[PDB]
C-alpha cells in the first residue's frame, strides 16, 4: 500500500545531533514517510557547502524519492572537496566514497565552535589506509594490521606494521584547513516503487541554492 | 534494565593508579567498538580511548602514556588502567558502545565517579 506523507521529514535529528560519528564509522539514518521542505532546510543553519549531484538543485522541493539516507561525520575543512564523485585521498578513498553517478545532495559547515577544544580534541578517527580502496557507500570498522612493506606482521602492530586508525587533532586555533566540518551526505533512492519522500504540496522553487 | 555497569572508581591520591572495569550483559556490545570516556567538571566529554572488536586498542594519543585497555571475554568486561593520576583526572568516567558512530548511534554506561585530591 502506498505510503503517508504528512510529517515533515526529522532533519534535525541528523543536522542537530550532538556528537557526530568519525567518518570511518560514518552514521546512516534512513528518511522515509515524510514531506522534505530544503527551502526550510536551507535557512535553517549557514552552510558552507551545499551541492547536489544527479539531481536537477531548483526543483528538490518537487521531486520524490522512495527513500533518503542521512549519511553524516567530522572530517576537517581540506578534505570536504573529497566529498563529491570522482574523488580521491584519504578520505574517498579509505573511509567514504560516493559513486559516480550519486543522487544527492553533500551539506557541510564549519564545527569549530562545537568539535576543537583548546589542548586539541582527539574524539575524531579516521581510517589510514587499506589494501583496496573502499566501494561507494562502503563502510569499514576493521582493525587488521596493515602490512606497509615486506616484512610479514603475522597479526602483530610494529615495524612496518601499523594499526589503521588515527586521531584527528582539533584546536580552535588551527588554520581553517585543519579546523573540523561536520557533514551530512543525502542519498537519493530512487527505486521503481511508490515515493515515500516528496518535498510540499505547494512549494516555492528551490532558488536559494543557486545563490551561494 | 542496565546493559553496561562501570565499576572500580572511588578515592585516588596525586601519583596513584585507579583501574575500572565496565561489565556488558552480551558481547555484542563490542561489535565493533567498546569505548573508555570520561568528563572532567569544567570540560568537554573526552574519549580515552577504544578496544576493538579484534581485541586491539587505540588510545587517544595525547594520554598513551598513561592508559592501558584490556578485555576479559568470557566475563565481557572491559578494563581501564590509568597510572599518574592528577587533579585533571578527576572525572565521571564512562563505558560508550560504539562511540565512534556519533550520540546517534551509541549505548552509554551508567558512569563511575573517580575523584582525585590529598
Ligand atoms: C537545529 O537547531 C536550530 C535551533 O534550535 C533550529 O533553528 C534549526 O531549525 C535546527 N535544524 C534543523 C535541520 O532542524
Amino acid at each position: 500500500r502506498f505510503p503517508n506523507i504528512t510529517n515533515l521529514c526529522p532533519f534535525g535529528e541528523v543536522f542537530n545531533a550532538t556528537r557526530f560519528a568519525s567518518v570511518y564509522a560514518w552514521n546512516r539514518k534512513r528518511i522515509s514517510n515524510c514531506v522534505a521542505d530544503y527551502s526550510v532546510l536551507y535557512n535553517s543553519a549557514s552552510f558552507s557547502t551545499f551541492k547536489c549531484y544527479g539531481v536537477s538543485p531548483t526543483k528538490l522541493n518537487d521531486l520524490c524519492f522512495t527513500n533518503v539516507y542521512a549519511d553524516s561525520f567530522v572530517i576537517r575543512g581540506d578534505e570536504v572537496r573529497q566529498i563529491a564523485p570522482g574523488q580521491t585521498g584519504k578520505i574517498a578513498d579509505y573511509n567514504y566514497k560516493l559513486p559516480d553517478d550519486f543522487t544527492g545532495c553533500v551539506i557541510a559547515w564549519n564545527s569549530n565552535n562545537l568539535d576543537s577544544k583548546v589542548g586539541g580534541n582527539y574524539n575524531y578517527l579516521y581510517r589510514l589506509f587499506r589494501k583496496s580502496n573502499l566501494k561507494p557507500f562502503e563502510r569499514d570498522i576493521s582493525t587488521e594490521i596493515y602490512q606497509a612493506g615486506s616484512t610479514p606482521c603475522n597479526g602483530v602492530e610494529g615495524f612496518n606494521c601499523y594499526f589503521p586508525l588515527q586521531s584527528y587533532g582539533f584546536q580552535p586555533t588551527n588554520g581553517v584547513g585543519y579546523q573540523p566540518y561536520r557533514v551530512v551526505v543525502l542519498s537519493f533512492e530512487l527505486l521503481h516503487a511508490p515515493a515515500t519522500v516528496c518535498g510540499p504540496k505547494k512549494s516555492t522553487e528551490f532558488l536559494e541554492v543557486l545563490f551561494q | 534494565e542496565v546493559q553496561l555497569v562501570e565499576s572500580g572508581g572511588g578515592l585516588v591520591q596525586p601519583g596513584g593508579s585507579l583501574r575500572l572495569s565496565c561489565a556488558a550483559s552480551d558481547f555484542s556490545f563490542y561489535d565493533y567498538e567498546m569505548s573508555w570516556v570520561r568528563q572532567a567538571p569544567g570540560k568537554a566529554l573526552e574519549w580515552i580511548g577504544s578496544m576493538y572488536h579484534s581485541g586491539r586498542t587505540y588510545i587517544n594519543p595525547s594520554l598513551k602514556s598513561l592508559v592501558t585497555i584490556s578485555r576479559d571475554n568470557s566475563k565481557n568486561t572491559l578494563y581501564l588502567q590509568m597510572n599518574s593520576l592528577r587533579a585533571e583526572d578527576t572525572a565521571m568516567y564512562y563505558c560508550v558502545s560504539n562511540w565512534a558512530s556519533g550520540s546517534t548511534g551509541d549505548y552509554w554506561g551508567q558512569g563511575t565517579l573517580v575523584t582525585v585530591s590529598s
